[PDB]
């Protein structure tokens, strides 16, 4: 045996009679065992320790954004603190998505309104979007997407708010809803 | 006593210079050894013919570590061959901060004089976050955070939750987990790939991040109609392998599905 | 002898551990080319 392996080497003698006289045969035979095995046991072991649990708790809030944009097919972020138009101008708008875990929900309009102030809840309120649907009523609205993926875009001619009001803003509302959980496109029709 | 001393800017008392002659009879008071020949006074007695002194001193036995106030201690004198032959009187109060102060008075004869080693300057205290104490512990200095953070029980662990939006973690603070009987800890997820790790904010915190998203280190999204929560349990062990008190913090938190967006640019047209 | 055993307390890994097992790999020696006995001190 080396520092590897043990070798157990013997020789056979063969013959068809008690004497040799012709070819003397020889089984040179030897076969070894290395001297390192590995070994593991049969059986799972289950033992059992107390736990001491101290659930714990909190909220988060997801970011999710909305853009003016200076070009039509939603390519570019105003970022001027006010935007002048004409009244037959049309307006090119957008939200952005980056809470999180984008691959799981898709960005939902429930409804978004133009009111002339930044108070949401201004009760002179013009549906922009009425029931995740734009508008019939009105048809120079049209929509590219809502719910199909975090961003949702859509166009619209420009107003004024009838009477003594010069400007308009946009408190619009999005709800998240799992892609594959429900079905989430909003297919209106009159 | 460690505001009352005299320092000594002498780069000549170090334990490598070659040879000298002067002794120091006129030494008297507080002493504050500063410059390259070290902050402390040397531990072991120095061979013959150093110090710039046919004889250098030393002090014997250990330097005092921090709270411990005047401790008496006997410098003895290496010559001829026999370590500590001659001994002078030397009063070590230790001080809140890297340096020592001394008694340092006339040995019985000339020829005699103390040393300075390199000691310990590399060792720094401002490594210790700001709320550990600049302890010592015969004379190394350690980041002792407060006694007064001191908790028995696990249930008042400390932990902080934040769940921001693109990424969920949970932050404990390192002296509490001391003190609660933790030296190095193994935080660790539903999934022990995601170890954790320190990051310091306002004090010392052990911290890990995970995606929210379902899957990726087993956390759980079950979403009802109107939130969508993130679970993934915590495991505390101060070492590999849990024997008693098994740690189980079930952390958590919900994000909701509906939310108000609007622009930040104003908006005024214009009309015949 | 040719036999090796041992005792230790139960344990348990921390983090999403519910099982342990044990593999051991044994080495071979002779009685009376080498000396096999092992011997540790702190
Ligand atoms: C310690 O001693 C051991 C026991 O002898 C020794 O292992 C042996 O090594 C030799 C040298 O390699 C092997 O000799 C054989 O020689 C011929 C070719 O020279 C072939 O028969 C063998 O190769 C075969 O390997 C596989 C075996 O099935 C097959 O792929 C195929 O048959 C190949 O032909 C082999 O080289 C001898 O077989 C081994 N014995 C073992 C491994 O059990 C070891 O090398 C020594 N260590 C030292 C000297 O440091
Ligand atoms: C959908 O799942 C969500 C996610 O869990 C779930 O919201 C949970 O509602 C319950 C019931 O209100 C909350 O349970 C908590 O329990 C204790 C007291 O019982 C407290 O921690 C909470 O009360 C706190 O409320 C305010 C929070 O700041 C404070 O006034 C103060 O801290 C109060 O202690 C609360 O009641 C649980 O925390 C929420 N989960 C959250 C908020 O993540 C919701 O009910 C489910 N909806 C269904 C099933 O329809
Ligand atoms: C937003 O507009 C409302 C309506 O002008 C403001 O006044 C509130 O109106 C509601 C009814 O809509 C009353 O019940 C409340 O008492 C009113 N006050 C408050 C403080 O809510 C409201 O103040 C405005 N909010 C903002 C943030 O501008
Ligand atoms: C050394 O520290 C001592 C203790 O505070 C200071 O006073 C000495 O006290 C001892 C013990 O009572 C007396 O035997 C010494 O005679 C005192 N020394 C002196 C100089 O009065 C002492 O001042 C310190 N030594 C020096 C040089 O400051
Ligand atoms: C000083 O301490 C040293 C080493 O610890 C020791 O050998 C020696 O006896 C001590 N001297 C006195 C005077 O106690």
């Amino acid at each position: 045996r080396n520092e590897t392996h043990a070798t157990y080497s013997n020789t056979l003698y063969l013959a068809d009679e008690i004497i040799i006289r012709d070819l003397n045969i020889k089984i040179n035979f030897a076969c070894s065992y290395p001297l390192d095995m590995k070994v593991s046991l049969k059986t799972a072991l289950q033992p059992m320790v107390s736990a001491l649990n101290i659930r714990v708790g909190g909220t988060g809030m997801f970011t999710v954004r909305m853009a003016l944009f200076q070009t039509p097919s939603y390519t570019q972020p105003y970022q001027g603190s006010s935007v002048t138009l004409s009244t037959e101008a049309f307006l090119y708008v957008g939200t952005m998505l980056d809470g999180g875990d984008l691959s799981r929900f898709a960005l939902l309009m429930t409804n978004c309104y133009a009111t002339p102030s930044s108070n949401a809840t201004d009760p002179l309120k013009y549906f922009i979007i009425q029931d995740r649907c734009p508008h019939t009523r009105d048809s120079t609205i049209q929509v590219v997407e809502n719910g199909e993926s975090s961003q949702g875009r859509f166009s619209v001619q420009m107003f004024r708010f009838a009477g003594n009001y010069d400007l308009v803003y946009l408190h619009c509302e999005v709800y998240l809803c799992d892609t594959m959980n429900e079905k989430c496109k909003p297919t209106c029709s009159g | 006593p460690c505001q009352a001393h005299r320092t000594l800017d002498e780069y000549w008392r170090s334990t490598e210079y070659g040879e000298g002659y002067a002794c120091d009879t006129d030494l008297r008071g507080w002493y504050r050894f500063v410059g390259q020949g070290g902050a402390r006074m040397a531990e072991t007695c120095v061979p013959v013919l150093r110090c710039n002194t046919a004889a250098p001193m030393w002090l014997n036995g250990t330097h005092p570590s921090s709270d411990e106030g005047i401790v008496s201690r006997k410098a003895c004198a290496h010559w001829s061959g026999h370590c500590c032959l001659w001994d002078a009187s030397v009063q070590v109060k230790a001080c809140a901060g890297g340096y020592y102060v001394y008694n340092l008075t006339a040995p019985p004869e000339c020829h005699l004089a103390y040393c300075t080693d390199p000691s310990s300057v590399e060792g720094t205290c401002e490594e210790c976050s700001i709320d550990e104490d600049c302890k010592s512990n015969n004379g190394r200095w350690h980041c002792q955070c407060k006694q007064d953070f001191n908790i028995t029980d696990i249930s008042l662990l400390e932990h902080r939750l934040e769940c921001g939006a693109n990424d969920m973690k949970v932050s404990l603070g390192k002296c509490q987990l001391k003190s609660l009987g933790f030296d190095k800890v193994f935080m660790y997820l539903s999934d022990s790939r995601c170890s954790g790790f320190n990051d310091r904010d306002n004090r010392d915190w052990v911290s890990v991040v995970t995606p929210a998203r379902d899957g990726p280190c087993g956390t759980v999204l079950t979403r009802n109609e109107t939130h969508a929560t993130y679970s993934n349990t915590l495991y505390l062990a101060d070492e590999i392998i849990i024997r008693d008190l098994n740690i189980k913090i079930n952390f958590a938190c919900s994000y909701p599905l509906d939310m108000k967006v609007s622009l930040k640019t104003a908006l005024q047209p214009m009309v015949s």
